[PDB]
């Protein structure tokens, strides 16, 4: 009875094909007005043309409405590509691991791209739920002109403003890539290339004093400048496997077209190919549906600009040896 | 060795001029041109500058805009994968300023935000110390405030106000502008959008005497100039639209910038093709730096932290009896007056 759809689970070096296959195969999704029919593709070249000519081809071939990317990359660029990819063929798209989920805010006013990460707002909330946990009220923060970065320091001076404890923020200081400054508690905001010059001074680091920078400079966990004691967000790449990540795109797709065709009684026509075009209002209901899927409980909605709303979030200290300490899940932190 | 230069042109008249003015630019190294025009599905272009020019083994990829649906993207994404900096000509919307989209992008254009930097002088040259803003709920829009913003904080002479794009009906905003006691109006929209306020304000009678409309190319373009109101001041870059200029400009700066990166050390090869090299241009970071770090067609070429242009003249428009007229033009700082003289709506 329940129409089938074709979601596309594309892994790019992303073993293991079979741990992906056996863990959603099992998930019935009757009980649901529709039920979706996957099709992996396991690649290897990881370029523009061969992820494009990927897509485009599978779409040709079978009646594809969804594609969840997977990656092993740090590559951006990735991302971006895919969101392109996204709004010129108006089919959703979600970077699940890797570069395509290298969040990436500001997208395409069309895309339909989304990403199993989080925003800047939200792990600067969870650095001063941290303060507020162990009550450093007295705190600096160092930025470079590297963008989102008036986002984070506004995100941190707004929390802060609307309230009323008291904080003390004691200096703001937008680098280039130079002045000293004494603050216990800071909060490093820039790229990993220039926080490692950053980090160069004075390793104002290593006596008695934290530091505290989110996923843009803890970078790629597993791989001389960094402070010992430094604490960071990160997405949970630890606790949080492939098969897992691919199970829960598939059923954000599914849930989706269901909740469309239970209610307008019709589900959105696969695009026909990339070539052509020629024969809107379809691919923004299914964007309505897709970014606000409630599966098992777990509320699994996206904002509007391609982010998780509720991601898995992990506090992580600084051997090695980034190490997990705290997560947080909705509001709070369990540390 | 030859170094190949793509381009993404827009005819052959075009790519005629920037293999002509490679030729005329190699006076160690050979430069030769590869170059194309855009492909009107830009999938395929973006598919195009994978197969016929990084294919070639490109250092540096150019890029015009037509004069709409055309943008640098496909080719600013899929060159940005590696670092392999490409110079747009043409196009000036600020989505291409952020650095974290837009990997490898420098413009010999500034962008339309930066026209605030004009309006700012017009204030500073009347004493105008209370503006209201009306801007599009778009990155572009936002641009405009945001550094028309900046450069005010030294925002309370600045009272913004909001509305979606494609808002065919605009009485409830304009109504608002009533109510806050406007007199100094400055609008940043799209064409479309801009014809929108337009009508809706010679509706309330916004547009009299009392009233100051400041204005950027936009929305003293195409569409938006017939309904534009009588006595608005608009903008205009000098040699903006001229392709050739842009092309022959681009090309010599990225002459001498060959001849300063190959000054250094340790330079690869660029890739050859999409197909196989999943990883990054290494000395493509670098090429760019040069890039971004002389006297050209257009003007003082040189770029800002973004690589976008700098010291860019406007002609400064004013609207005289339905005919575009110019009051003045925009140095690059100071703000310089010609003989004609200025007519405020109503007079």
């Amino acid at each position: 009875s329940p129409p089938s759809i074709g979601i596309a689970v594309i892994l790019v070096g992303t073993s293991d094909e079979v741990a992906i296959k056996d863990a959603h195969e099992k998930d019935d999704f009757h009980h649901l007005s529709v039920v979706p029919r996957v099709e992996l593709v396991a690649m290897n070249e990881t370029d523009p043309k061969s992820i494009i000519t990927r897509i485009c081809d599978l779409m040709s071939d079978r009646k594809i409405q969804g594609v969840v990317f997977a990656d092993d990359t740090d590559q951006e660029a990735i991302a971006q590509i895919l969101d392109f990819i996204s709004a010129q063929t108006l089919t959703p798209i979600l970077g699940i691991h890797g570069g395509s989920s290298m969040i990436m805010a500001d997208k395409d006013e069309s895309s339909m791209f989304f990403q199993f990460g989080p925003s800047i707002e939200q792990q600067a909330s969870v650095m001063l739920n941290i303060m507020e946990e162990y009550d450093w009220y007295i705190f600096s923060i160092v930025t470079t002109y590297f963008p989102g970065y008036q986002d984070f320091v506004n995100k941190i001076r707004s929390t802060i403003e609307n309230s009323f404890v008291g904080w003390e923020l004691e200096e703001v200081l937008l680098l280039d890539m130079l002045k000293k400054l004494q603050s216990p508690i800071i909060l490093l905001y820039c790229t990993k290339e220039e926080a490692t010059y950053i980090f160069e001074v004075a390793n104002l680091t290593g006596y008695g004093y934290t530091w505290i920078v989110p996923s843009l400079v803890a970078g790629d966990t597993d791989t001389s400048e960094f402070p010992t004691g430094l604490i960071s967000v990160s997405y949970d790449e630890w606790d949080y496997g492939l098969p897992a990540r691919v199970r829960d795109g598939i059923a954000i797709i599914t849930t989706a077209a269901s909740d469309m065709l239970s209610e307008h009684s019709f589900i959105p026509e696969p695009k026909s190919s990339c070539y052509n075009t020629h024969e809107i209002y379809q691919s923004n209901m299914l964007n309505r549906y897709l970014i606000n899927v409630t599966f098992e409980g777990r509320d699994l909605s996206f904002s509007e600009d391609g982010y998780q709303m509720h991601p898995k979030l992990v506090i992580i200290l600084l051997e090695r040896k980034w190490e997990r300490v705290g997560k947080w899940k909705d509001k709070s932190l369990q540390m | 060795k030859i170094v190949n230069i793509g381009a993404v042109l827009s005819t052959k008249k075009h790519e005629q001029i920037f293999r002509e003015a490679v030729n005329q630019a190699n006076k160690k190294i050979q430069l030769q041109a590869t170059s194309v025009t855009h492909r009107p599905n830009a999938i395929q272009m973006a598919l195009s500058v994978c197969e016929d020019l990084i294919s070639s083994q490109v250092y540096a990829i150019l890029v015009s805009h037509p004069p709409d649906h055309l943008t640098p993207t496909p080719i600013s994404y899929t060159a940005g994968f590696y670092r392999i900096p490409v110079i747009g000509l043409t196009t000036r919307m600020s989505i291409y300023s952020d650095k974290s989209i837009h990997l490898s992008f420098l413009r010999t254009v500034p962008p339309y935000s930066h026209q605030a930097l004009v309006w700012f002088e017009m204030m500073r040259l009347f004493n105008w110390n209370h503006v209201i803003l009306i801007v599009s709920d778009d990155h572009e829009g936002r641009a405009a405030q945001k550094k028309l913003e900046t450069l005010l904080e030294g925002p309370k002479a600045d009272k913004v106000l909001q509305f979606e794009p494609g808002t065919k009906n605009l009485t409830a905003l304009l109504l608002e502008a009533k109510e806050l006691e406007a007199r100094v109006i400055i609008l940043s929209a799209s064409e479309d959008d801009a014809t929108a306020v337009y009508k809706s304000a010679a509706m309330l009678d916004m547009t009299g005497a009392g009233y100051v409309w400041l204005v950027g190319e936009r929305e003293i373009s195409g569409s938006a100039l017939r309904y534009a109101p009588d006595g608005i001041i608009g903008l205009q870059l000098i040699n903006g639209k001229n392709e050739s200029a842009h092309i022959s400009d681009a090309v010599a700066v990225v002459a001498q910038a060959i001849h300063e990166l190959f000054e250094m050390e340790n330079i690869t090869d660029p890739p050859r093709g999409c197909v196989g090299n999943t990883n990054i241009w290494k000395t493509g970071p670098l090429f760019k730096r040069v890039l971004m770090s002389p006297d050209g067609v257009t003007g003082r070429i040189e770029f800002n932290e973004d690589g976008d242009r700098k010291f860019a003249q406007y002609s400064i428009m004013n609207l005289q009896n339905r005919k575009l007229v110019q009051v003045g033009i925009f140095n690059g700082s100071y703000i310089i007056q010609n003989d004609r003289k200025i007519i405020w709506p109503g007079g």
